[PDB]
DNA sequence: GGGGTTTTGGGG
DNA sequence: GGGTTTTGGGG
DNA sequence: GGGGTTTTGGGG
């Protein structure tokens, strides 16, 4: 490892979504460049881009210590996040591009200040962290681990297909769904037997901060 | 009527629309630049402009359009493109043809090989050796006098690609030097493996003439022609300094992965000279977590050409889909979540051929009766796991473990090797490439180790 | 001027 | 044109 | 009519 975000998000997943177990020397202020502000607010760390999730307090505070400096116009300008936390959430990855395998690591922003001071930095083209090979693989490991535990807890009694069923199958026909086994004690068709406690924390929809600034 | 001119003879003075036939040796993927403009840049050649005196020489073609669909998708180097109404000018010493497809210019792609890339993928025959497999606008017309032009250029294309590298050493960078580059670069390597990372993404395991191995993400929709064992040219890649566990190449929306026509001397030599590497692997088997995928099994040579069938189709559609119903032998990929019976010692049971019954190896004719619980990319998100069997009483999969059946309660050596195999198979990122036979509603592994 | 189109002569 | 969209897992 | 082009008002 170099990408602050990649390291931060990776450590989160490698510690069952527990932000208290992630290295303390990584919970320092985050100086990042704003790649986009609308319709999607995306910031980079010089290697990847992620979507910051602002609390209602975060914007109100910002809108005070920085009057008239609109947030939805921060494009191509740096911001410094002084107070922030990381949560894990279940989402529809087919709808949220800043996620993978229906899982998302969110950067909860409590307080941030703008630095319009001709802030620079020559960087590689920023890419979606949730599209990175290694990170995707990390999230897969995470799921594989949860899936394995659930299966080794749910599946028992060695219910092996009786040998006769497949060793004398000349006059025998069967349905392939006979080979389908439930991996856990789920409710629907999606695997959800995880053990990290899905953090909640209310956040603002990017459009709301646009109306609060230009109805 | 159209008059076709040769690349080197095209007029640089008369900024008038000119037409030509040429061989495509390189091209970006059609990409967007703003809200109404899409661009595709390619390098073209013909009998009058193909070699600097040694590295390859060429002209450049820049096609402009207002819609992604109005531009050519170049999957393979060596095919032929016909262009109508292009203006030629000099750009930094090179002959550059510009064509606005959004106005009056047009293009048509002709296959140099028997079938086009897409036709090879779908196993279709070409309507005729004079039919464009792709073209802009609703129609494309080919005149009788054009036939000789096309047929001759094809012949020339094969001679050219068979006696020259075409994609010369100056057109790409050795993978073991990738990290020394300031920005993007090109690569020429062999695809050692295609790993279905997920529903929309393929992960290519590459290795070029320098011996270095690299991985890169290749979207299924964008590059559906990637095949293991084939040599490709990657247009524009960047070294990923954030990838730690493995060497990764980053591609952009304009990046392109291109194969070579059958006659390619370069592709032929790289296919043979570059041999499969398992080193990047080997090291993993010693780690508690491998970010690198590991394909543990190899299918019998006679099946190497057999197409694969997802778990989704195998277990959810095999009793409804017409095509899957007429087949009893499939090939598929997956990872093992759990192996039953839990006790490795009970993997081998005694079998009574007459009563069709098995028993604990406390007694019988020895056989494997293992039941794998698997899952794959196509079923990654559901709450299921699927049963794949290794019942060898009839010979199917008898040598899967490279351990002949034996009483595992007594043969310590056999029990140990199977225990080790069990840990590898259930380890994250471990996968199995296998052929299965459908019997009475179940799938049995065969011709796999 | 010339496409495709319908505007079938005439804008920006 | 050897580049950078959003269709934000062809673009 | 409207694009892209320049034909800058007018063909078929």
């Amino acid at each position: 490892q170099q990408s602050a975000f990649k390291q931060l998000y990776t450590e989160l997943f490698n510690n069952e979504g527990d932000f208290s177990k992630v290295s303390s020397n990584l919970k320092k202020p985050l100086k990042c460049y704003v790649k986009e502000s609308y319709p999607h607010f995306l910031v980079t760390d010089g290697y990847f881009f992620v979507a910051p999730y602002f609390t209602k307090e975060a914007v109100n505070e910002f809108h005070a210590k920085f009057p008239n400096v609109n947030i939805v116009d921060l494009t191509d300008k740096v911001i410094v996040i002084n107070n922030w936390s990381l949560e894990l959430r279940r989402v529809n990855s087919a709808e949220v591009f800043t996620s993978y395998a229906n899982l998302e690591a969110r950067l909860i922003v409590h307080s941030f200040k703008p630095n319009l001071q001709e802030r620079l930095n020559p960087t590689r083209y920023p890419v979606n962290l949730f599209r990175d090979d290694e990170f995707k693989t990390t999230i897969q490991h995470f799921r594989h681990t949860a899936l394995q535990a659930a299966i080794n807890k749910t599946v028992k009694g060695d219910n092996l297909v009786d040998i006769s069923k497949v060793a004398d199958a000349a006059g025998k026909k069967g349905k392939v769904d006979a080979g389908i086994v439930k991996a856990s004690a789920s409710k629907g068709d999606e695997f959800s037997d995880f053990s990290f406690k899905e953090g909640n924390t209310a956040t603002l929809k990017i459009a709301d901060i646009f109306v609060q600034e230009k109805g | 009527k159209y008059e076709y001119v040769e690349l080197a003879k095209a007029s640089l003075t008369s900024a008038q629309p000119q037409h030509f036939y040429a061989v495509v040796i390189d091209a970006t993927f059609p990409y967007k630049t703003n809200q109404e403009r899409y661009i595709c840049s390619l390098k073209i050649v013909d009998p009058t402009l193909y070699l600097k005196q040694d590295a390859s020489d060429y002209a450049t073609l820049v096609l402009y359009a207002k819609r992604f669909e109005d531009l050519p998708i170049i999957h393979r180097a060596g095919d032929i493109i016909r262009v109508h109404r292009a203006t030629l000018r000099l750009y930094n010493g090179q002959r550059q043809f510009n064509a606005n497809v959004f106005y009056s210019s047009s293009w048509a792609l002709f296959s140099t090989d028997k079938r086009s890339v897409t036709q090879e993928i779908n196993n279709q025959d070409a309507v005729s050796d004079t039919t464009p497999f792709s073209f802009s606008s609703k129609h494309a017309t080919i005149e009788k006098n054009e036939i000789s032009i096309l047929q001759n250029l094809r012949k020339w294309a094969n001679q050219y690609f068979s006696s020259y590298s075409v994609i010369s050493s100056d057109m790409y960078t050795a993978l073991n030097k990738a990290q020394a580059q300031k920005g993007d670069f090109d690569v020429v390597a062999k695809i050692l493996q295609v790993h279905e990372l997920d529903e929309y993404t393929n992960e290519l395991k590459l290795k070029d003439a320098s011996g270095q191995v690299f991985y890169t993400l290749s979207l299924k929709l964008k590059f559906p022609h990637v095949r293991t064992g084939e040599v490709v040219r990657i247009r524009s890649a960047t070294y990923d300094e954030t990838s730690t566990q493995k060497k990764v190449l980053i591609l952009s929306h304009y990046s392109n992965i291109i194969t070579f026509i059958q006659s390619s001397k370069l592709a032929k030599e790289l296919r043979a000279k570059i041999q499969d590497d398992h080193s990047v692997e080997v090291a993993s088997l010693k780690k508690n977590v491998s970010l690198n995928a590991v394909v543990l099994t190899e299918v019998d040579k006679k099946h190497a050409a057999l197409p694969s069938t997802s778990l989704q189709d195998l277990f959810h559609h095999a009793d409804s889909d017409k095509e899957l119903q007429a087949q009893d032998t499939f090939r598929t990929q997956f990872y093992v979540t759990k192996i039953e019976p839990s006790d490795v010692k009970e993997w081998v049971k005694g079998y009574d051929r007459k009563t069709k019954k098995s028993s604990s190896l406390k007694k019988g004719d020895n056989i494997f009766q293992v039941q794998f619980l698997v899952k794959d990319a196509s079923t990654q998100l559901n709450n299921n796991t699927y049963r794949v069997l290794l019942y060898t009483q009839d010979g199917l999969g008898a040598n899967f473990f490279n351990v002949k059946a034996d009483n595992l309660h007594k043969n310590a050596d056999a029990r140990k090797k199977l225990e080790d195999s069990a840990e590898l198979l259930t380890k994250f990122n471990s996968y199995v490439d296998a052929v299965v036979e459908r019997r009475n509603g179940f799938y049995l592994i065969k011709d796999t180790k």
